[PDB]
Formats: structure tokens, sequence, C-alpha cells
């Protein structure tokens, strides 16, 4: 899902 | 021997500053010198290292201009590569250690026992070969950018834009190596081999997929594999 990675990437 | 154009010095400033901003502790001074019961204790300390790689990539405008679905593919692709490079350039011939995170000095055996297997000897041999290369923060940062901007990664949308960014970093990098005049021979051809060396380490990403249970692993470690 890369859910935490999106979070990290999209501030 | 062509040397960096003014526009490359700006790209060099940008990439060097984003690297040093996101690289854990001169501050050897903070060093430690320390079975899933050793995998667990290693994977626990990867989460800060993954974040620093994301932070570096975010402090690079060209990457912030890509769609987040490309940003994710690119980060899963280069994390281990960049962490491995950042550890190998902190190799102490005297203690024969790499320094992980801020400063946890690990041995070839300890890192093998942390579940890296043959990738430990790989990074250790890399670190040992990189001693005579005397790579400054600029040279390490431009390697990270060449690795990061890889279009050979599956599922990418902006393959053409990414190859452009990489060709920029690659040329600015070569011109800096020209300006720098290292006492090693065939220095530029020798770095393209260490990029392959680094890329092969991150191609053994299933050698996790085989050595998977899953909730015993930090979430960010599971998101990049
Ligand atoms: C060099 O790798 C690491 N670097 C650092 C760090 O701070 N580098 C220095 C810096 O960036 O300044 C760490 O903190 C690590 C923590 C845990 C760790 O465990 C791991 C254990 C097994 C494992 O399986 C594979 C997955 C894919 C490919 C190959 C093996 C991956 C990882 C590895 C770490």
């Amino acid at each position: 899902e890369n859910a935490l990675l999106r979070y990290l990437l999209d501030k | 021997k062509p040397e960096p154009t003014d526009e490359e010095w700006e790209l060099i400033k940008t990439v060097t500053e984003a690297h040093v901003a996101t690289n854990a502790q001169s501050h050897k001074q903070k060093r430690k010198f320390l079975d899933l019961e050793a995998f667990s204790h290693f994977t626990k300390i990867i989460t800060p290292a993954i974040t620093r790689v994301v932070d570096f990539a975010k402090k690079l405008p060209m990457f912030c201009e890509l769609p987040c679905e490309d940003q994710i593919i690119l980060l899963k692709g280069c994390c281990m590569e960049i962490m491995s490079l950042r550890a190998a350039v902190r190799y102490d011939p005297e203690s024969e250690t790499l320094t992980l995170n801020g400063e946890m000095a690990v041995t070839r055996g300890q890192l093998k026992n942390g579940g890296l297997g043959v990738v430990s000897d790989a990074i250790f041999d890399l670190g040992m070969s990189l001693s005579s290369f005397n790579l400054d923060d600029t040279e390490v940062a431009l390697l990270q950018a060449v690795l990061l901007m890889s279009s050979d990664r599956p599922g990418l949308a902006c393959v053409e834009r990414i190859e452009k960014y990489q060709d920029s970093f690659l040329l600015a990098f070569e011109h800096y190596i020209n300006y720098r005049k290292h006492h090693v021979t065939h220095f530029w051809p020798k770095l393209l081999m260490k990029v392959t060396d680094l890329r092969m380490i991150g191609a053994c990403h299933a050698s996790f997929l085989h050595m998977k249970p899953t909730e015993l692993f930090p979430p960010l470690f599971l998101e990049v594999f």
C-alpha cells in the first residue's frame, strides 16, 4: 500500500 | 578535461547540501562498537535510515516534480543502495567495521547474523575498495542521485524525464571528478562499476522475500522490502 511512504512523501 | 559548468555547480550545491542535511552525524565520536533475535534488533534501527533517504530525495527539487507513484517506485528502488553506500564510506580499516545509522559500528559477522547474508561481504568489500577513492560529501550525494533517478525501475510513468535527470547528475558528476583530479587511474570508469556494485546489492531484495512472521518487521522495512 506504501501508505506510510505516501505520508512521508506528501509531508 | 571538461569541468563543471555554473549550472552544474548549482546542481552540485543542491545535491551535496540535501545529502549532508540527511546524513547521520565528523561526529566517529558518537560510534558504538557493539536468528530472528538479531534480525529484529537490526531491522529496529533501519527505520531512521529509510527516513533519511526519503528526506534526501525530498530535498531534491527534480524528485518533488515527479508524481508520488513514481517517487515511491524510485525510493523502494534506491534505499538499500544508498544506506549501503552511506555505510561503506564509513569503513574503518583499523576496527574493520562499517558505522550504521548515526554511529553503531558493525562487523562483517554481526551484519551477516542480522540477515544480510552475502550482502555483508558485498558492502564490506565495497567499503574496503572505496577507502582509496576518497569520496567527499559531493561525490557520495551525486552517486545517491544517479541511483535514485533510475528509469529501469518497473511501473514508472515518466521514464523519459527520469533518464534526463540522471544524465544531468551523471555529467555534473564526471565534470566534478575531472575538476577533483583523484590520484586513482580510470576513476570515472571505476565509479560506474561501483554503481553496478551498489545496484547488484539492491537487486538481492528477495534475499527478504524468501527470508520473510511479517508483523515481527518494522512497517517501513516492509514498504520498501
Ligand atoms: C546497509 O544496511 C543498513 N544500513 C543502515 C545505515 O544506517 N546505514 C548507514 C547510513 O545510512 O548512514 C542501517 O541502520 C541498517 C539497519 C538494519 C539493516 O538490516 C537489514 C537486514 C536485512 C536486510 O535484507 C536485505 C534486503 C534487501 C537487500 C539486501 C538485504 C536489509 C536490512 C540494515 C541497515
